[PDB]
DNA sequence: CATAATAATAGTTTTTAGTTTATTGGG
DNA sequence: GCTAATAAACTAAAAACTATTATTATGG
């Protein structure tokens, strides 16, 4: 399944964008750019399977495929570039506004049915599927319909359209941020951001499809359509594309097996492989590997219930993945798969499973931990139920160890560490970390592909601190090290 | 090691419970009781982790023990 | 052995298993 | 007393979803 997501920016420029607004900072304006410009930068650093656009309402010069009155279309429905940023980039600050009103003006007159008709416009000129549509409004109109009661009901009327189309438009306080003094009019039918907005979290992709849609085989006879999906992924940088220096130009890359005896060039069917062991030169053919990577066809062999007491944490392998039943071509597999995971407080023990993820490759033997369907009071279901991937390592897997044995401790330094770790006490969160290489090598790439003088270093928690635990345990931490000759050198 | 096997008993194709050993060669009875009195009190640290057995030996390269060096 | 047809084949993109760089390592 | 089992890329990754074109089972 895929799809695009639009949002569109739609801000005032009339009088009201450009003024203090009770305050002695920067207009509105400025930071509705800044904002802009934020997620546009997360947008970028996210998806890059999503299109974004800016329109101007009051205008000059106007500026928009159907050429209507106080309508100005900056950047159409497109993916975000840095082209756009700097383009946006041009009118911030006061430069900026001076700029703007240089080569635009202020001072016109809204239409609001105008704007949506706009809107609806570009929204028709995409030929991509919309998976989701989205508007935002900010200004600092609570009710700008003063004017003719028309104009308002037009409105009405063109909000009604777009919203049986599938159009949603949202609008937040600018004026007076807080007290419920905003959307005077528009709390009718039209249903704080600002800092989620100008957070501006990024270095975070989008799942946009599962994939392996396999077979529970409990037997040679039934089996149950089942998907099983991903849940951790270790992300990492897009890899380098090779470039030209002197033209930024791709290079279509072209390697091939070679022969300096004749200078011919080698098929891929007459290189054969080779081996070497003892006293013999073994070769083998490519395909004859692919049959020896071979075992047997992609599936799952129930292999039995095993009690959850042989799993250990410190047997491991790669991550264990979720699975859910997927009924496309085996019906009732949902129903029976449900059955069984709801009851799982008897069935503690175990499912055992042999697992051969894809064609053509050994298989691995895999426990089937029954995941729990944790549905939170606010709706939300956290991994909904299902079973565990856990690999289960094979004899060849593990690496013998020295058998140096060492006996218990002195209990009054456990109780003095007890008491150190009790007070360093850390409330652990599964979102609270990200990993510095990459959200700094996302920073390189926003800061040098704009005019940017220097880079931003983002701070990290994953960087412990110098002092911070240490008074938040105190000096009791070298107080009650009591050890003698410590083995520092 | 003796010619046949020693020690789920049955899952695929199992090993025989027992056999008889009053009639095997009173020869092979005399020395399997002197490797037994010498081997009670010595059999090696290899068979204190695990026994290479007539049939565990043959059914999977057992003293192969794929592994890596030290870490 | 014809023509308002019809569909069961293909084709673009996500993500794992392949191999080179480099650092503790003696007779 | 000169030969490391390291793990950054090695190298080109058996993947579906959502998009169109060739067969026909048939009107003739």
């Amino acid at each position: 399944y895929s799809g695009r997501d639009s949002l569109i920016f739609l801000v005032d420029a009339s009088k009201a964008m450009f003024e203090s607004q009770s305050e002695d900072e920067l207009t509105p304006f400025d930071m509705s750019i800044q904002c802009i410009q934020s997620v546009y930068i997360s947008k970028i650093i996210s998806s890059d399977r999503d299109l974004l656009a800016v329109v101007f309402y009051g205008t000059e010069k106007d500026k928009n495929s159907v050429n209507f009155k106080n309508i100005y279309v900056l950047q159409e429905l497109d993916n975000p570039g840095a082209k756009r940023i700097l383009e946006l980039d041009q009118f911030k600050g006061q430069q900026g506004q001076k700029r703007f009103q240089d080569m635009m003006g202020h001072g016109s007159d809204y239409s609001l049915s105008e704007v949506l008709w706009v809107c609806a416009n570009l929204f028709s000129d995409v030929q991509f599927k919309m998976s989701h549509k989205r508007i935002m409004l900010f200004t600092n109109e609570d009710n700008p319909h003063g004017n003719d009661s028309a104009k308002a009901s037009r409105a009405r009327t063109k909000a009604g359209d777009l919203r049986d189309t599938g159009i949603f438009l949202d609008l937040m306080h600018l004026k007076k941020p807080g007290g419920f003094d905003i959307s005077l009019f528009y709390r009718d039918i039209i249903s704080s951001k600002l800092e989620d907005l100008l957070r501006k979290v990024r270095a975070k992709e989008t799942r946009k499809r599962a994939l392996s849609r396999l077979k529970l085989k409990l037997n040679k006879d039934i089996v149950i359509s089942v998907g099983i999906y991903n849940l951790v992924q270790k992300a990492l940088k897009p890899p380098p594309i090779k470039l030209y220096r002197e033209t930024n130009e791709p290079v279509k890359t072209k390697t091939r097996t070679f022969n300096t005896s004749t200078g011919g060039l080698l098929l891929p069917s007459d290189t054969k492989r080779s081996q070497i062991y003892g006293s013999r030169q073994i070769i083998l053919e490519k395909e004859e590997t692919e049959e020896l990577k071979r075992f047997d066809d992609p599936g799952l062999m129930l292999m039995g219930f095993k009690p959850l007491v042989l799993l250990k944490k410190h047997h491991y392998l790669r991550p264990s993945l979720f699975v859910y039943p997927e009924e496309s071509l085996v019906i009732g597999s949902s129903t029976l798969f449900s059955a069984l995971l709801i009851k799982c407080l008897e069935k503690e023990v175990a499912a055992l499973c042999r697992y051969t993820p894809r064609r053509n490759i050994p298989p691995y033997f895999v426990a089937l931990v029954p995941q729990e369907e944790e549905l939170d009071d606010q709706k939300i279901q956290v991994t909904p139920p299902g079973f565990q991937l856990v690999f289960l390592p094979f004899a060849d897997d593990k690496r013998k160890m020295p058998f140096t044995e060492k006996i218990m401790a002195t209990p009054e330094q456990v109780g003095k560490m007890k008491a150190i770790v009790e007070k360093l006490r850390f409330t652990y969160r599964s979102d609270s970390f990200e990993n510095p290489v990459l959200q700094q090598h996302f920073r390189n790439l926003e800061a040098l592909a704009l005019d940017l003088m220097e880079p931003e270093q983002a701070v990290d928690l994953t960087l412990p601190k110098v002092e911070a635990m240490n008074k938040r345990l105190g000096s009791l931490v070298d107080e009650f090290k009591e050890l003698v000759y410590p083995p520092d050198y | 090691f003796l010619p046949f096997s020693l020690g789920g008993p049955f899952r695929l194709g199992g090993h025989g419970p027992s056999f008889p050993l009053k009639g095997i060669t009173e020869q092979q009875k005399e020395g399997l009781e002197i490797v037994k009195m010498v081997m009670i009190s010595l059999e090696g640290e290899d068979g204190l982790d695990e026994i290479y057995s007539f049939s565990e030996s043959l059914r999977k390269l057992c003293v192969f023990k794929k592994i890596e060096r030290h870490s």
